[PDB]
C-alpha cells in the first residue's frame, strides 16, 4: 500500500516549482511539441507548395 | 472506541449457501430467472435475431444499386463514344465565372 | 447474369492435349472422378432447386431517379431547391465511385488473365484506367469530409479559370 | 388466485411494451404534420394510381 | 425517436413498480428490449438522413452510437447488481434511475437536430454522472474526482453556449439540416480564432485532449462499475460527436487551428502509452489506454478526410465496446481481493481459466489484431494520416509498438506467473460474470462480418 | 471493502468559523 | 421593448384582442407537461410528510393537478398572444418601412463566386 | 478450372472444420490429436491436386469469392491467389505438419492440455496458409498477425516460467516493430496507387517505389529476424520443441522473406532495394553462423542456424533470384 | 465454466437453429427475385426494388 501510494497520491504534496523540475518539465513537456509542429508544419508547407505548381505526382491519388 | 461504528461485514460467497448459483441473486428461484431473461433476450433474441435482420438490410445506403447503375452507365456511354467519365461535374454553359 | 460488355474478355484459347507419354495423365483421370461424385450430385440439388424458384416467380426492379435541376441553378440559400441538387449530387458521386471500381476490376482482370504478357496485352485498360482516374480526381479529390455539391462546383470554378487564364496567355504566344 | 395475483404479479411487463407501441403511434402522427410537400418534390412527383389518394401517410 | 425516448422513460416506474426482489431481472430484461428495437434506426439511405421530425434525426453517424447506447445499459445493470447487493432497495433503485435518465439524456442528444438542443442534452449527462461517481463511489478520492468532472467539463463548455448562440444570431439557425445548406465559410480574424476554440475546447476536454485529460483518470477510476462503463464507452463518444457535427461550420480555419492539437494528439498518446507500462492499479491503466485510443479520433477528426471520418467512426465504437469489457473484467478481480493494485493478484489463469480466455480477447481487440474492428478504425487514421504528411506514420508506428506492450504486459503480469499464496479466495467465475464478458466481445467480433455499419456517414 | 464514507476527522473539516 | 406597445390595454392578463386567436387545444403538449409537475408536486407532498407516496390523499393529488392545469392554461393563453404581438408588431413595421427591407435579387450558384479551399 | 478452385479453397475449409467441431459440438477429448493430425494429412492429398494440374499445365487463378467492404473506390474482397508460389508452399508445409503434428502427438503425450496445444498448432496453420494465399495487402496483413499472435501464445505455453512470458512478448515486441513497415507499404500504395490488391500493384508497376519497399524490407526484417531485429528467434526456444519445428524454423520465420517474393515484380527493378537486402542478408548469415560456432543448447544451435539460412535467403533476394529464393524455403 | 458454455451454447441454438432452417426453407422454396424492367405506367412498392425475400420483408414491414 505504501508503494502504490508514494508511487501516486504522495507525489504532488512533495512537488517544489524550482530549477530543476521547472527546466525538466518545459524540456520534456514543451520541447517535443514545438519540435513536433515546426517537422509537420515545413513538410506540409513544403507539400502544399509543390502541390499548388502541378511537381507533386498525385496521378493515381484519389483516395484520402 | 473512538464513535460507535459497525465493524466491516465479511464478504459473503454467493456460492456457499447455493452451490448451484448464478451469481445473479441470493434467492435461487430470483437467481435462476435472472439468468433465463439474460441468456434469452441477449444471445438468443438481440444477438441471434439482430444478427440476421442486420444481414438481411435492404441494400444498405445504396451500394447495390449504384453498382448496377454504374454498369448501366458505363454500358451506355461506351456504346457511344463518350468518356466513361468527364472532369466536369457541372456543365460549363450553366457557369458563368467572373471577369 | 452480367452484361458482356461491362466486364468484357476476350474469347479463350484452349491447346488440344498433345501427349507424348505412355503414363496416364492423372489429373484427367481425377478429373473423371470429379464430375461423376461432384459436379453431377450439386448439378441435380441445383435443378431440384430451379424447380421450386421457377414455381414462385417474381420480380425487383432497379430504381429510376429523375433528374432535378442542379445547384449551378439553384438560388443561394433556397434549402429547398439546394436539397434536391445535393441529394442528386450525392447519388451521382456515389455512381462515379462504382465507375471507377469497374474500371479497376478491369484492369486487375486483365494483368492475372495475361500472366507475363500483361505489360503489353493491357495497355487498353491500362490507358482507361488513367482517363477515368484523373476525371474523377478532377471532380471530387481535395473537396473533405463535409463535402457538397457547393464545394465540388467551387473547385470546378477555380479550374476552369485556371484553364481560361493558361489559355489567353497561351494563344498570346 | 389464478388471473388475480398473477396479474398483480405482472402488470409492470406491459409498461415499456405499451410504451413502444405509444411512441411509434406518436411518430406516425408527427409525420401527418409534415406532408406540405407529399407528392410534391420534383424527384418523385407523380400521378396517383386511381384508386389511390396519398402516396404515403 | 419518441419510439425510443418513451420506452426509456417507463423503465422508471417499471423499476418503482416492480416486486422488490425482481427490480433487476425486470430493468435488464426490458432495457434488452428496447436494445432490440434500436436496429430499426439502421434504415439509412446512400444521399438523405433519415429526418424524423423538428426535433430529431438520425443518420449513420448517431445510429450506431444510439446502438451502442442502448446496448450498454442492460450490461450495466448485470455489472452493478453484485456490488449493491447490500444497498437498501430504495437506494438501488434511485442508482438504476440515475442509469436510465442517463440513457435517456443520451439517445436525445445523439439525434437532436438543433444544436442547442444538442447542447442542453449534452450537458444534462453530466448530473446524473456526477451523482453515480460521488454517491455510489467506493473511495474518498470519488468527491475530489467529481469535482474535477464537473468544472473540467464546464470550463470548457460555457464558452460553447455562447459561441452557438452567437451562431445562431448570425446564421439565423442552429438546425443542423439548416447549417449544410447556409454555411458560409469562415474568415480568418482574430475573432473567429476564438470562436474556433470556443466551438471545440468543449468537445476537446471530453475526449479527452491530453493536457486536458487529467480529470479521466481520477472519474474513470473512482466511478462504480457502471460509472466507468458508461464513461468510457459513451460519454467520452459526446466529444468525438461533437466535433464531427460542428467540424461542418469551421471551415477553412481548422486548416492552421488544427495544428497544436495534432501535435498534442500525436505527442500524447505516445506519452499516455508510455504511462500504461509503468502503470501500478488495473483500473488507471485501462483509463490511461482510453485517451490514447481517443488521441487518434481527435486527429482524424482534425484532418476532415473521407478515409479519417470512416475510421473514427469505427474506433468510437470499437473503443466503447472494449474499455467496457477490460473494465468489467478489471472488476471481476476487485470483487474478489478489494484492491485495485495490478501486481497484488498474479496467475489468475490457474485459478479462472475461462475469465483468462477473456482477458485474452479483450487484450487482443486492445491492440488491434486483424481483421477486428478495433484495427479497421486504427487502419483508416493511420492511412489518412500517412496522406496528411508521411512523417506521422512514425508516431502512429510507435504507439502500436507501445499498445502492444502494454496490452499484454497487462495480460501476463494478472494472468500469468505464479499465483499469490496468500490469496484464498478465488472462487469460480459466476454465470454473470461470463455473461457480461461474452455480450461485450461477441458483438465486437460479428461486426466484423459487416464493418460497413459503423463506418459512418462518409461510408 | 465497505464504501467509504466520512469519519469525524472529515466533518471537522467544516465546523470551523471559516473554511 | 413591447411595453409600450400602441395598443396596449395596460395591466390586463389577456386584453379582448386576444380572442381572436386559437385557444389552447386540451391535449396541448405543454398542458400536459404542466399537469404532470402537478402530479410530481402531489407525490413530493406526500413523501415529505412521510405518507405512502402514490395512494395517500388521492383528493390532494387531484388538486395538485387541477390547478396546475387550470393555472397552465391561461399562462399558455398569454404566452401565445404575446408572441402574436410581436409577429404583428414586426410585419407592420416591415410594412411601414420597405426601404429598409429591400427584396434582395439574388443569384444561382452557377453565377456567385465562393472561393474553393481544398482539404488535402 | 472447376475443380481446381473447388480443391484449392477445400483445403482450406477443411483445416477449420476441426477448429469448429471445438464448439462441443461432435467433441470427444482423447481423440482430437489424432483427429487434427488426419485432417492435416487429407489437407495435404488435396493440396496435391491442384499442385498437380499447376506443374502439368502452368494453371494459375485468382479467386475472389467474396465481397467484404467498398471504401469508396477501394472494394475489399476475401480473395485467394492459387500461383506457382501458394501451389508448391501449401503441400510442402501441411507436409512438414502433418509430421510435426505426429511427433507432437508423442512428445506433448503427458501435457494434460494437450488438446489445447493442437488447436493452437492448427490456428498457425491456418493463419500461415491465409499468409500464403493472401492476394491483397488488407489479407495478407491478417495472416501476417495471425501468425505473431499464435507464435506468441506457443512460445508462452509454459506460462508460469517467467523467461518464458519474456520470450513471448520479445517476439512480439520485435514483429511489432517491423509491422510499422508493412503499415508504411499499405499507406503507400494506397496514396500512390489506390489499391491493396497486387494485381493493380503490378500493373501500375511505379517507379518510385524506393519507400513502399523499405517498408516491406523492415517487415520482412522483423519476421524473418535479420540483423537488428533478429534476437527474438533464438529466445523463441523457449516454446516446446514442436513449436521450434513448426513456426520458428520452417514456416512462420520464413513469411518476411516470402513477403518480399511477392513484391518481386517491384523489387527486380529497384537496384537500391536490392543492395540493402543484400547487405542485410549477408550480415545476418554471418553473424547468426559466428553465433552458432560456440552455441551449447542444442535448440540454440539450431535455432541460430536457421537466422542463418534466412539471411541467405534474403541475400537471394538481394542478387534478384526471387525464385531461388521461394525454393530454399521449401528445401 | 462448463456450465456457462453449455447454457451460451444452448440459447445461442435455440433460435439460431430455426432462423438457419428458415433461411433455407425461404431460399430454397421461394427464391430471390429476378430483375425486371418496370412495365410501362406500373409504380412499384419502395420494397419492390430489393431482391432477397427477407430483405423485401423488412422493408416492407419495418421501414
Ligand atoms: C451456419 C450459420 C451461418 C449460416 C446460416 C444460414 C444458412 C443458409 C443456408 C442456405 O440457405 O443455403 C442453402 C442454399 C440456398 O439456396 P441459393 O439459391 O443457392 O441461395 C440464395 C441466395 O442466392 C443467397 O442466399 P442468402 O443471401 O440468404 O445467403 C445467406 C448467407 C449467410 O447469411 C445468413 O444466412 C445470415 C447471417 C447471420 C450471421 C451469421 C453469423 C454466424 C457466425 C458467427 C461468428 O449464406 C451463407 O453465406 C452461409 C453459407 C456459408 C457457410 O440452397 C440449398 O439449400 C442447397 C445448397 C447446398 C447444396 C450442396 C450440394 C449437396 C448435394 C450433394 C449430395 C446429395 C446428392 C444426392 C444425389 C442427387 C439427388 C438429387
Ligand atoms: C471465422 C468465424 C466464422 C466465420 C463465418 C463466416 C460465414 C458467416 C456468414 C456471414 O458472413 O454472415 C452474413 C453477414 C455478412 O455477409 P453479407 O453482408 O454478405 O450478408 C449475407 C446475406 N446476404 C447475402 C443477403 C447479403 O454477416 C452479418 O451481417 C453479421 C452482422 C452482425 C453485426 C451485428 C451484430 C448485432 C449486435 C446487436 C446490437 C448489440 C451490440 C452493440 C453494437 C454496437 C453498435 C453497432
Ligand atoms: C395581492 C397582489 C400582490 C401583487 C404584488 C406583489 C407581487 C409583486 C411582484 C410580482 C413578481 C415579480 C414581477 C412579476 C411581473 C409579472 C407581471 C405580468 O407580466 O403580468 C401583469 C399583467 C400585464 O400587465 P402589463 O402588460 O400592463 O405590464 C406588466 C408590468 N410589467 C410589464 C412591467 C411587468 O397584468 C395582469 O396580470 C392583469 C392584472 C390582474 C390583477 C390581479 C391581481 C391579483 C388579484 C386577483
Ligand atoms: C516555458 C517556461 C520555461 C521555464 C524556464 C525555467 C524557469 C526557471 O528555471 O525558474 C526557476 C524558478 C525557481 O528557481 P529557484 O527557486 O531558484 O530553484 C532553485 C533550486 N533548483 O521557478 C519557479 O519558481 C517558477 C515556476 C516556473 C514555472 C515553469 C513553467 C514551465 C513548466 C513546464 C510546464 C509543462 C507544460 C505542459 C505541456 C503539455 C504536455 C505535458
Ligand atoms: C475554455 C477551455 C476549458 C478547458 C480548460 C479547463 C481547465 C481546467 C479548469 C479547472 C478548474 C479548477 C479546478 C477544478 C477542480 C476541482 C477543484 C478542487 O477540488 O480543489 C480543491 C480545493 C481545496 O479546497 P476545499 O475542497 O474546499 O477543501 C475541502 C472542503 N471542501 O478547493 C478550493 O480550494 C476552492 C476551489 C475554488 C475553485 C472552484 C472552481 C472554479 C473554476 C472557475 C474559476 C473562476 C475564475 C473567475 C475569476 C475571475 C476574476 C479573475
Ligand atoms: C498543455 C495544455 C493543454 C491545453 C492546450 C490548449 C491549446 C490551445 C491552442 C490555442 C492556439 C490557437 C492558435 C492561436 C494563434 C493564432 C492563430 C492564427 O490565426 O495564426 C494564423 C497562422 C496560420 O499560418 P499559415 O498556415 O501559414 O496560414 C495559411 C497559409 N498557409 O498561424 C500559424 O502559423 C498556424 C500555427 C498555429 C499553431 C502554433 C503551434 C505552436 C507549437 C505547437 C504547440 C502545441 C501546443 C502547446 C500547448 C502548451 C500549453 C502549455
Ligand atoms: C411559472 C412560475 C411562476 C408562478 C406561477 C404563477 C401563476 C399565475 C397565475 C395566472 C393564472 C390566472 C388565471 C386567472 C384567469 C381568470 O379567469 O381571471 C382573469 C384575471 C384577469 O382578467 P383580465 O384579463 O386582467 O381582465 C379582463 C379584461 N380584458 O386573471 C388574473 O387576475 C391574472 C392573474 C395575475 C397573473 C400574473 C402573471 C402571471 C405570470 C407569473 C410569472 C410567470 C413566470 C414564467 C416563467 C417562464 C419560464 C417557465
Ligand atoms: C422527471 C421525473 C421526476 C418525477 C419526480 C416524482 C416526484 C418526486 C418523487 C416521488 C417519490 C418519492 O418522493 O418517494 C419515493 C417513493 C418511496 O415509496 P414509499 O416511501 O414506500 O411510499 C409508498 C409508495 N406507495 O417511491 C415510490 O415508491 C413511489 C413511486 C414513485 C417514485 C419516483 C422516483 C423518483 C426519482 C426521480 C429522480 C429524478 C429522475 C431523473
Ligand atoms: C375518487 C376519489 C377522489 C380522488 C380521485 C383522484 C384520482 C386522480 C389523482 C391521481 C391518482 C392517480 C391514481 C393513483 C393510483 C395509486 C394506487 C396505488 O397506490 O396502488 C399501488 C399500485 C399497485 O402496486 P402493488 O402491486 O400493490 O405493489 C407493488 C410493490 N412495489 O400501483 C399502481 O398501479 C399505481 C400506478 C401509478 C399511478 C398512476 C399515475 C398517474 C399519472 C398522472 C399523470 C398526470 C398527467 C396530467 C395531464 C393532464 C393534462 C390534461
Ligand atoms: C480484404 C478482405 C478481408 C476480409 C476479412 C473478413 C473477415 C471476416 C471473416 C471471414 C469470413 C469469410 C467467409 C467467406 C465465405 C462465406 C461468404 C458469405 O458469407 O456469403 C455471402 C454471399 C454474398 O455475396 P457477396 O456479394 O460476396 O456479399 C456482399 C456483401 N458483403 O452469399 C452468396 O453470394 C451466396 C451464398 C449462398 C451459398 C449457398 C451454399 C449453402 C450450402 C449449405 C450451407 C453450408
Ligand atoms: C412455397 C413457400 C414455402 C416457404 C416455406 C418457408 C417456411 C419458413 C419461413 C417461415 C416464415 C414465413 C414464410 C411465409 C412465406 C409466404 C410468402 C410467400 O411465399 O410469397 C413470397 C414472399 C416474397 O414475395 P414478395 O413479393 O416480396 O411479397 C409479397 C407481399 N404480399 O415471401 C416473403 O415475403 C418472405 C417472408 C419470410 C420473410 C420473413 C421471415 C422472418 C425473418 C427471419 C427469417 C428467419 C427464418 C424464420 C423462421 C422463424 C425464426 C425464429
Amino acid at each position: 500500500v505504501r508503494w502504490t501510494y508514494a508511487r501516486s497520491a504522495n507525489i504532488y504534496p512533495n512537488f517544489r516549482p524550482n530549477t530543476k523540475t521547472s527546466l525538466l518539465g518545459a524540456l520534456f513537456g514543451i520541447g517535443p511539441l514545438v519540435f513536433w509542429y515546426y517537422v509537420f508544419k515545413t513538410d506540409r508547407d513544403r507539400k502544399e507548395k509543390l502541390i499548388q505548381e502541378g511537381k507533386l505526382d498525385r496521378t493515381f491519388n484519389i483516395s484520402y | 472506541l473512538r464513535w460507535q461504528e459497525d465493524p466491516e461485514p465479511e464478504d459473503e460467497n454467493l456460492y456457499e449457501k447455493n452451490p448451484d448459483s448464478h451469481g445473479y441473486d441470493k434467492d435461487p428461484a430470483v437467481d435462476i430467472w435472472n439468468m433465463r431473461v439474460v441468456f434469452f433476450f441477449g444471445f438468443s433474441i438481440v444477438l441471434v435475431l439482430g444478427s440476421t435482420f442486420v444481414a438481411y438490410l435492404p441494400d444498405y445506403r445504396m451500394q447495390e444499386w449504384a453498382r448496377r447503375e454504374a454498369e448501366r452507365l458505363v454500358k451506355y456511354r461506351e456504346a457511344h463514344g463518350l468518356p466513361i467519365m468527364e472532369s466536369n461535374c457541372f456543365d460549363p454553359s450553366k457557369i458563368q465565372l467572373p471577369e | 447474369s452480367w452484361d458482356k460488355d461491362v466486364y468484357p474478355e476476350p474469347p479463350r484459347r484452349t491447346p488440344a492435349p498433345s501427349p507424348q507419354t505412355s503414363l496416364p495423365n492423372p489429373i484427367t483421370y481425377l478429373t473423371k472422378a470429379f464430375d461423376l461424385l461432384v459436379d453431377r450430385p450439386v448439378t441435380l440439388v441445383r435443378e431440384f432447386i430451379e424447380r421450386q424458384h421457377a414455381k414462385n416467380k417474381y420480380y425487383y426492379y432497379h430504381r429510376e431517379f429523375r433528374r432535378v435541376p442542379d445547384i449551378t441553378e439553384c438560388q443561394e440559400k433556397d434549402v429547398l431547391c439546394m436539397f434536391e441538387a445535393e441529394m442528386q449530387w450525392r447519388r451521382d458521386y456515389k455512381v462515379d465511385q462504382e465507375i471507377v471500381n469497374i474500371i479497376q476490376e478491369r484492369l486487375k482482370a486483365c494483368q492475372q488473365r495475361e500472366g507475363e504478357s500483361h505489360r503489353q496485352n493491357c495497355a487498353k485498360e491500362l490507358e482507361q484506367f488513367t482517363q477515368v482516374v484523373k476525371a474523377y480526381q478532377d471532380r471530387y479529390h481535395d473537396l473533405g469530409a463535409h463535402y457538397s455539391a457547393r464545394k465540388c462546383l467551387a473547385k470546378q470554378k477555380q479550374r476552369m479559370l485556371a484553364e481560361r487564364k493558361a489559355a489567353k496567355e497561351a494563344a498570346a504566344a | 388466485m389464478n388471473l388475480l395475483q398473477v396479474v398483480r404479479d405482472h402488470w409492470v411487463h406491459v409498461l415499456v411494451p405499451m410504451g413502444f407501441v405509444f411512441g411509434y403511434y406518436l411518430d406516425r402522427k408527427n409525420d401527418e404534420k409534415l406532408t406540405a410537400f407529399r407528392n410534391k418534390s420534383l424527384l418523385y412527383k407523380r400521378e396517383l394510381k386511381p384508386n389511390e389518394e396519398v402516396t404515403w401517410k | 425517436m419518441l419510439k425510443y425516448i418513451i420506452p426509456t422513460i417507463m423503465l422508471m416506474p417499471l423499476t418503482w413498480l416492480s416486486k422488490n426482489n425482481m427490480i433487476w431481472v425486470n430493468s435488464t430484461a426490458h432495457s434488452l428490449l428496447i436494445s432490440f428495437t434500436s436496429l430499426l434506426l439502421m434504415n439509412q439511405f446512400g444521399d438523405n438522413s433519415l429526418n424524423f421530425s423538428l426535433l430529431f434525426f438520425s443518420d449513420s453517424l448517431s445510429t450506431p452510437l444510439l446502438i451502442l447506447t442502448m446496448w450498454l445499459l442492460p450490461l450495466m445493470l448485470m455489472a452493478s447488481q453484485h456490488h449493491l447487493s447490500k444497498e437498501n432497495l430504495t437506494r438501488k433503485k434511485l442508482f438504476i434511475t440515475m442509469l436510465i435518465s442517463l440513457q435517456l439524456f443520451l439517445i436525445m442528444t445523439f439525434t437532436a437536430m438543433e444544436l442547442i438542443l444538442f447542447y442542453i442534452l449534452f450537458e444534462a449527462t453530466l448530473v446524473p454522472t456526477l451523482i453515480i461517481i460521488t454517491r455510489w463511489g467506493n473511495q474518498t478520492e470519488r468527491l475530489n474526482a467529481g469535482l474535477y468532472f464537473l468544472f473540467y467539463t464546464l470550463a470548457g463548455s460555457l464558452p460553447l453556449l455562447v459561441a452557438l448562440i452567437y451562431i445562431q444570431n448570425t446564421v439565423g439557425s442552429l438546425n443542423f439540416l439548416m447549417l449544410q445548406y447556409w454555411v458560409q465559410p469562415v474568415h480568418n480574424s482574430w475573432s473567429n480564432v476564438f470562436m474556433w476554440l470556443a466551438c471545440m475546447m468543449a468537445f476537446m476536454v471530453k475526449m479527452p485532449l491530453y493536457g486536458l485529460h487529467l480529470w479521466l483518470p481520477k472519474a474513470h477510476v473512482e466511478a462504480p462499475i457502471a460509472g466507468s462503463m458508461v464513461l468510457a464507452a459513451v460519454l467520452l463518444k459526446l466529444g468525438g460527436y461533437g466535433m464531427l457535427r460542428i467540424t461542418l461550420i469551421l471551415n477553412p480555419m481548422t486548416d492552421f487551428m488544427a495544428y497544436p492539437f495534432i501535435m498534442l494528439s500525436l505527442w500524447g498518446m505516445i506519452m499516455t502509452s508510455s504511462i500504461c507500462l509503468r502503470q501500478t492499479d488495473l483500473k488507471s491503466l485501462i483509463a490511461y489506454s482510453s485517451v490514447s485510443h481517443m488521441a487518434l479520433v481527435i486527429v482524424a477528426i482534425l484532418i476532415q478526410t473521407p478515409w479519417s471520418y470512416m475510421g473514427a467512426t469505427a474506433l468510437m465504437i470499437a473503443h466503447g465496446l472494449t474499455s467496457s469489457m477490460l473494465f468489467c473484467l478489471a472488476n471481476s478481480n476487485y470483487e474478489r481481493i478489494h484492491s485495485r493494485t495490478m501486481i497484488l493478484a498474479r496467475g489468475l489463469q490457474t485459478l479462472l481459466p475461462l475469465m483468462a480466455t477473456w482477458w485474452l480477447l479483450a487484450s487482443l481487440t486492445n491492440l488491434a489484431l486483424p481483421p477486428t474492428i478495433n484495427l479497421i478504425g486504427e487502419l483508416f487514421v493511420v492511412m489518412s494520416t500517412f496522406s496528411w504528411s508521411n512523417i506521422t506514420i512514425i508516431l502512429m508506428g510507435v504507439n502500436m509498438v507501445i499498445t502492444a506492450l502494454y496490452s499484454l504486459y497487462m495480460l501476463i503480469m494478472t494472468q500469468r506467473g505464479k499465483y499469490t499464496y496468500h490469496i484464498n479466495n478465488i472462487s469460480p467465475s459466476f454465470t454473470r460474470e461470463n455473461a457480461l464478458m461474452s455480450l461485450h466481445i461477441l458483438p465486437l467480433l460479428l461486426l466484423t462480418l459487416n464493418p460497413k455499419i459503423i463506418l459512418g456517414p462518409l461510408y | 471493502a465497505r464504501q467509504w464514507q466520512p469519519d469525524v476527522e472529515w466533518a471537522e473539516q467544516y465546523g470551523g468559523a471559516v473554511m | 421593448m413591447m411595453t409600450g406597445r400602441q395598443g396596449r390595454a395596460t395591466f390586463q392578463f389577456l386584453p379582448d384582442e386576444a380572442r381572436s386567436l386559437p385557444p389552447p387545444k386540451l391535449t396541448d403538449p405543454r398542458l400536459a407537461f404542466v399537469g404532470f409537475l402537478g402530479y410530481c408536486s402531489g407525490l413530493i407532498d406526500n413523501a415529505i410528510r412521510r405518507r405512502p407516496v402514490l395512494l395517500a390523499g388521492l383528493h390532494r393529488q387531484l388538486l395538485y393537478i387541477t390547478s396546475f392545469v387550470f393555472v397552465g392554461y391561461y399562462l399558455l393563453k398569454r404566452q401565445d398572444y404575446m408572441y402574436a404581438v410581436r409577429d404583428h408588431d414586426m410585419f407592420s413595421y416591415i410594412k411601414s418601412h420597405p426601404e429598409d427591407f429591400p427584396e434582395k435579387d439574388k443569384k444561382t450558384y452557377g453565377e456567385v463566386f465562393e472561393e474553393f479551399h481544398p482539404v488535402r | 478450372m472447376n475443380m481446381f478452385s473447388s480443391l484449392s479453397l477445400v483445403t482450406l475449409l477443411l483445416l477449420t472444420m476441426p477448429i469448429m467441431m471445438m464448439s462441443f459440438n461432435t467433441y470427444k477429448p482423447s481423440n482430437y490429436p489424432l483427429y487434427v493430425k488426419t485432417a492435416i494429412s487429407y489437407a495435404f492429398i488435396t493440396s496435391m491436386i491442384p499442385t498437380m494440374m499447376f506443374i502439368h499445365s502452368g494453371q494459375e487463378l485468382i479467386i475472389s469469392n467474396w465481397h467484404w467492404l467498398t471504401i469508396q473506390t477501394l472494394k475489399l474482397s476475401l480473395s485467394f491467389k492459387m500461383d506457382y508460389f501458394s501451389m508448391m508452399f501449401i503441400p510442402v508445409a501441411l507436409f512438414v505438419t502433418w509430421s510435426i503434428m505426429e511427433f507432437s502427438m508423442w512428445y506433448m503425450y503427458s501435457d494434460p492440455n494437450i488438446n489445447k496445444f493442437f488447436k493452437y498448432l492448427l490456428l498457425f496453420l491456418i493463419t500461415m496458409l491465409i499468409l500464403v494465399t493472401a492476394n491483397n495487402l488488407f489479407q495478407l496483413f491478417i495472416g501476417w498477425e495471425g501468425v505473431g499472435i499464435m507464435s506468441f501464445l506457443l512460445i508462452g505455453w509454459w506460462y508460469g516460467r517467467a523467461d518464458a512470458n519474456t520470450a513471448a512478448l520479445q517476439a512480439i515486441l520485435y514483429n511489432r516493430i517491423g509491422d510499422i513497415g508493412f503499415i508504411l507499404a499499405m499507406a503507400w500504395f494506397l496514396t500512390n496507387l489506390n489499391t491493396w490488391d497486387l494485381q493493380q500493384i503490378f500493373m501500375l508497376n511505379p517507379s518510385d517505389s524506393n519507400m513502399p519497399l523499405i517498408g516491406l524490407a523492415l517487415a520482412a526484417t522483423g519476421k524473418s529476424a535479420q540483423f537488428g531485429l533478429h534476437p527474438w528467434l533464438p529466445s523463441a526456444m523457449e516454446g516446446p520443441t514442436p513449436v521450434s519445428a513448426l513456426l520458428h524454423s520452417s514456416t512462420m520465420v520464413v513469411a518476411g522473406i516470402f513477403l518480399l517474393i511477392r513484391f518481386y515484380p517491384l523489387t527486380e527493378n529497384n537496384k537500391y532495394i536490392q543492395s540493402i537486402t543484400l547487405c542485410l542478408g549477408a550480415i545476418t548469415t554471418l553473424f547468426t553462423a559466428m553465433c552458432a560456432l560456440t552455441q551449447n543448447d542444442i535448440k540454440k544451435i539450431i535455432a541460430f542456424s536457421t537466422s542463418s539460412q534466412l539471411g541467405l535467403m534474403m541475400v537471394t533476394i538481394g542478387i534478384n533470384q526471387p525464385y531461388l529464393a521461394f525454393l530454399h524455403i521449401c528445401t | 465454466d462448463k456450465r456457462f458454455l453449455k447454457l451460451l451454447r444452448f440459447y445461442i441454438l435455440l433460435t439460431g437453429i430455426p432462423v438457419a432452417i428458415g433461411i433455407t426453407l425461404i431460399n430454397v422454396f421461394i427464391g430471390e427475385a429476378e430483375l425486371a424492367e418496370i412495365p410501362e405506367g406500373y409504380v412499384p412498392e419502395h420494397w419492390e426494388y430489393f431482391k432477397h425475400p427477407i430483405s423485401r420483408w423488412i422493408a416492407r414491414t419495418f421501414f
